[PDB]
Parts: C-alpha cells; structure tokens; sequence
C-alpha cells in the first residue's frame, strides 16, 4: 500500500484495475459519477470488460445512459500507467536487399 | 549596426567602477536594442521494424 502510495497510480497493482482503483481513489469526491465509476471498477470490472452496458445498468442499478459517464471516468484512470515509464526501445531492422 | 544612445561622462556611486555602463530605466522603457532571434528544430518519421 505504501508503494502504491507512490507514483504512478496503481504501483505494484498485481491484481488488475488496481491502477484504475488507485486513480479513482485519488480523484476527489467532488467529481460526479465517481461513485458509479468506483462501483463499475470494483465489481463490474467484468461487466465493463464484456462491455455489458445493459447488464451493467441492470446489475449495478446505475442510471441508463448515465452510467456511461461513470464508465468513462473509470476508463480515464491510467491503465498500465507503469508501461508509460517504458518508452524507449532500440531500433533494429536488417535490410538484406535495400531498394530505396 | 547599433543604437545611438545619449550618455554623459562622470563616475558615480561605485556602479561605474572600472568598465561599467549605467543604463537607467529609460532605455528599458522604449526598449531600444531589443534582440531578435529565429531558431529551428525538426523530427523524422523513420518507418521502423517494430
């Protein structure tokens, strides 16, 4: 938790969507649709993973076409934020007949 | 090549110790002798193996 209490959001996630949960927790409660976003992230993770928006609305009892905003808020939570640190890979291509 | 600025000959208050020039706020105001520059940069596309 202390490591997760460090940059970036979701450090040592292990379990998936821990970056999303950490970003949502870091996000202030003043943001709207945050409760439904957290509900989708915590336990409707499969519901959104299956893109089961109708099933998400039916199970989470979230408002129709309004839970979409919560799902978007959950989506904007830096998934694989740790992959952001890795940005440089060496270039390697062998032209064995180089038409130019 | 350059600005024709008014000056007067006298030392004063140590601010002109050996080889100093005392430009007051005036030449700041009309900002004569403001410098111009244009500098460039670029990037490449480089269709890669990855």
């Amino acid at each position: 938790k202390r490591i997760q209490r460090f940059d970036p959001v979701g450090v040592a996630a292990k379990d998936l969507r821990d970056c999303l949960l950490i970003q949502l927790s870091q996000f202030a409660k003043e943001t709207p649709w945050l409760e439904e976003a957290r509900l989708i992230i915590s336990d409707h993770l499969d519901l959104l993973a299956n893109h089961d928006f109708r099933t998400l609305m039916r199970v989470t009892r979230l408002k129709e076409e309004v839970l979409k905003e919560a799902v978007n808020l959950i989506q904007s939570l830096d998934p694989r934020p740790g992959q952001s640190i890795q940005t440089s890979e060496p270039e390697y291509v062998i032209p064995d007949v180089l038409v130019r | 090549l350059g600005q024709n600025m008014r000056v007067a000959f006298m030392p004063w208050n140590g601010y002109n110790f050996e080889d100093s020039i005392l430009v007051s706020e005036r030449v700041v105001q009309e900002d004569r002798f403001t410098t111009i520059h244009i500098q460039e940069l670029a990037c490449v596309s480089r269709d890669t193996k990855l």
